[PDB]
């Protein structure tokens, strides 16, 4: 079999880990885990009132 | 396991938030307490000046005292954390019906029954008493201090005009506030120990 | 106390979040190594072809 | 042989998990122990202040002490590893009936 | 193993030591070990009566 | 005597509390050094990967 | 955490201690603890009649 | 009283505003670190290319 | 600590997560056949329907 | 309204049932992964039968 490597899961894995690093930068450059509204909604609203 | 862990980090944050709530209560009780210090001074020189000054001047001292009282009711009716008044009679330590206590059961862990209860009770009527404060004494001694014109009628021997009774109940109110503050600071120490325990559990 | 509480919500344990940053980078680059090794098997199939 | 080996790797992991369980117990006993340090201080100045202070002030000190106690019972009744309480009397060193240990 | 450094204990340790420094500042800026009600309750009440 | 007693309770041995202040700072910054060294092992694992 | 130092309490503390020094100057420049009406009301009125 | 009020409006708690100054600088320079690390991934993609 | 309002906000987040649970259970298909849903109840009251 | 003592408002009941749902999902996943292991063993058996 050649049309399909099993390590495509390494590409989905790699995109996921990259996205993790992206969230990390957005938290470290901002110093905020509520940088974007997502990833903590309730904690946001509490912190906002 | 993972669920437990994430709930343990959340348990740390929980107890920290609880400490902060308490710190709000302790700033409030701190200022209230300083007020009661000033009041005590005003009661002592109300003591002497009940035998130097007139009933008029005692009315002036009384004006200052009642102002300080309105600040006591003020702090007890403005002190809020997340818009919930803490000091007021919302959390009577032991309601006649224990269902009504509404006790502050903070989360401390990540599983069932891992909580700690807390209680607060303070307002103008924070003076001596048994279940309620009392009537003519021991409720108004913090709200309406007797040094109006009454105090010139007797020295210490009526128990509701007397110097000794009044001052004793001022020191009683100071005793209740100081007791409350002591309990709350103790809760802060406890919660600190809990944060450390949760940290090791997370390790 | 409320600025403290807000901070405990909004802010980051940027030390911890950096250890996490490092970690995610190493996982990415490791997955990249696994990709590099993954693209070496079809060439062995070609060696079998000739 | 192979069965033994794989069970030996699993034996390593087993003992590591046991160490971790213990480390949980030792964080708990660490905090409990620090509490007892604070208590000891409160008992010493309860010693002097029993001859300086009134019974009232000793009631206040007592309020602090009883609070610390409720933390002791707290740690002994919350400390769990895999939801099993370790510090409580579940594992009495020598039960009167040794079957119950 | 990469998802878990052992030196996370250095982060809990670091937060603890920082908190120690925080109490230190609150005592040195105030000159009071009873600055907050906590950390000495009985001693407070005694000092207050 | 009572202002003295209150002081002995409320006040700080600010010399001692400064030596403590220094000490806690050094422990913090030392832990930070240990973090800096701690985040260097996974990169060696990556060197092993390639 | 970087958005919030714990030593903001040193700034509230510092403003409070400064205000103490301000009252001190107003008492020493004036030689009067009743300089402003505030800080002793009853004692004022007594001293005034 | 009015010079006081104007001051409370116009002036700055320059201690607090300096702590803020420091803070914003650290956030800037931290974001710069994140940029430095951000520009290191395409080179790993190139390592994958060759 | 919080009011019933804030608990309503937390609840909004929770109910959203729930709608994702029903979502995954009502979208997860292999060869267009939903697997997670109650199609394959482990023990139907009538065992014929399993 | 209550801490833990209604069984339908209580903290302890609710959280217990969350961990119950997690227990059912985790049990399901465990069974399924077990099936994968089984099927692997079967592929090997079929390979030898083909040999």
């Amino acid at each position: 079999i050649n049309h399909n490597i099993a390590a495509l899961n390494t590409l989905n894995r790699l995109s996921s880990n990259n996205s993790a690093s992206q969230k990390n930068m957005e938290k470290l450059s901002s110093g905020l885990r509520i940088n974007r509204v997502g990833d903590d909604a309730a904690g946001l609203a509490i912190s906002e009132k | 396991m993972r669920g437990q862990i994430r709930g343990l980090e959340m348990a740390s944050k929980n107890s920290q938030d609880g400490i902060s709530l308490i710190q709000t209560a302790e700033g409030a009780l701190t200022e209230t307490h300083a007020i009661l210090q000033r009041v005590r001074e005003l009661v002592v020189q109300a003591g002497n000046t009940g035998t130097q000054d007139k009933a008029t001047d005692l009315q002036s001292i009384q004006d200052e005292i009642s102002a300080l009282t309105d600040e006591i009711d003020g702090i007890s009716n403005r002190t809020e954390f997340h818009g919930k008044k803490l000091l007021d009679g919302t959390y009577k330590v032991d309601t006649a019906t224990p269902a009504n206590q509404k006790n502050l059961v903070f989360q401390i862990g990540a599983n069932a029954t891992q909580q700690i209860s807390v209680n607060i009770e303070d307002m103008g009527a924070d003076a001596l008493g048994i279940k309620e404060a009392d009537g003519s004494i021991a409720a108004l001694h913090s709200v309406n201090d007797l040094d109006v014109t009454k105090f010139a009628d007797n020295a210490a021997d009526c128990a509701d005009i007397g110097f000794d009774a009044q001052l004793k109940v001022v020191d009683e109110a100071i005793n209740q506030v100081s007791s409350q503050r002591a309990k709350l600071g103790a809760v802060q120490n406890r919660l600190e120990h809990t944060i450390n325990n949760l940290s090791a559990s997370g390790e | 106390n409320l600025t403290a509480a807000e901070s405990r919500i909004r802010d980051v344990d940027m030390a911890k979040e950096m250890s996490e940053f490092t970690k995610n980078n190493i996982l990415s680059q490791a997955s990249q190594a696994m990709l590099a090794q993954a693209n070496q098997q079809p060439q062995n199939v070609l060696q079998l072809l000739r």
